[PDB]
């Protein structure tokens, strides 16, 4: 039932830029149960932050989580050119795994 | 080496059934957690099922009852097998414990 | 006194008829505090 | 220009984002020296 509320839906920034992806969940979600998904146009599922502060194996530090209960935070310091992708959040906390709705990152 | 491989895709009359296939490379399907995601067309991504390594196995309340998800060792193969399929049910599903995705039309 | 980290006091008031020494007589002084203070003290003064 | 203050201040409205909020912070931060313990808890009896 844990619905995640990604805003925005859509974001256009420049490169350089620092693009915060804001993610809030309906219930305070239990020791930052936050998973952040990177999903290239017509390409698979890639993760970025476990547990909302643990990176992924691989992904660049310019990727940061952040939040706490029902707010996360999904921080990319210095924009890429490759990271104009869609990035979805998934909560965990709950039987009923659920993810958020996506947020768009524009040129 | 490590290598998920998902088959079983296709288009679907409504109400039929299916069953997935998840190659494995490199892992070890029942000592490693098991899960399949689903992605509907510009949708986000929904976890349905999930299977434990040691046998437990749990399944998404809106596939509850229709779906049913198991692995042959003997293969080292993850299976997702869908039962009373619909409309809602076209996604994307691509195996994790991922893989590549696979499209399914119903 | 003071001893495994406990300062401990025993007191007493007792009335007295003299003027001038100790008298002659017994008692005792049963506790009246007890202080963790785990602090090691080798001096003191007395404060009129 | 090349000379910053370290210091700077928390903006605090209520309209600010859920994890941009103030959020009222006790650091609980226990010792257990040599020293004899001192702040214990308040055990219930029964009837006698």
């Amino acid at each position: 039932e844990i619905v995640l509320t990604q805003s925005p839906g859509t974001v256009s920034l420049s490169p350089g830029e620092r693009a915060t992806l804001s993610c809030w969940a309906s219930q305070s979600v239990s020791a930052s149960y936050l998973a952040w998904y990177q999903q290239k146009p017509g390409q698979a599922p890639r993760l970025l932050i476990y547990g909302a502060s643990s990176r992924a194996t691989g992904i660049p530090d310019r990727f940061s989580g952040s939040g706490s209960g029902t707010d996360f935070t999904l921080t990319i310091s210095r924009l890429e050119p490759e990271d104009f992708a869609v990035y979805y959040c998934q909560q965990y906390g709950t039987t009923p795994r659920t993810f958020g709705g996506g947020t768009k990152v524009e040129i | 080496q490590v290598q998920l491989q998902q088959w079983g895709a296709g288009l679907l009359k409504p109400s039929e059934t299916l069953s997935l296939s998840c190659a494995v490379y490199g892992g070890s399907l029942s000592g490693y957690y098991w899960s399949w995601i689903r992605q509907p067309p510009g949708k986000g991504l929904e976890w349905i099922g999930e299977i434990n390594h040691f046998g437990s196995t749990g399944y998404n309340p809106s596939l509850k009852s229709r779906v049913t998800i198991s692995v042959d060792t003997s293969k080292s193969q993850f299976s997702v097998k869908l039962s009373s399929v619909t409309a809602a049910d076209t996604a994307v599903y691509y195996c994790a414990r991922w893989g590549q995705g696979t499209m399914v039309t119903v | 006194k003071n001893i495994d980290g406990y300062f401990k006091i025993y007191s007493k008031h007792t009335p007295i008829n003299l003027v001038r020494d100790l008298p002659q007589g017994f008692s005792a002084l049963e506790p009246l505090v007890d202080l963790p203070i785990g602090i090691n003290i080798t001096r003191f003064q007395t404060l009129l | 220009f090349n000379c910053y203050f370290p210091l700077q201040s928390y903006g605090f409205q209520p309209t600010n984002g859920v994890g941009y909020q103030p959020y009222r912070v006790v650091v609980l931060s226990f010792e257990l020296l040599h020293a004899p313990a001192t702040v214990c808890g308040p055990k219930k009896s029964t009837n006698l």
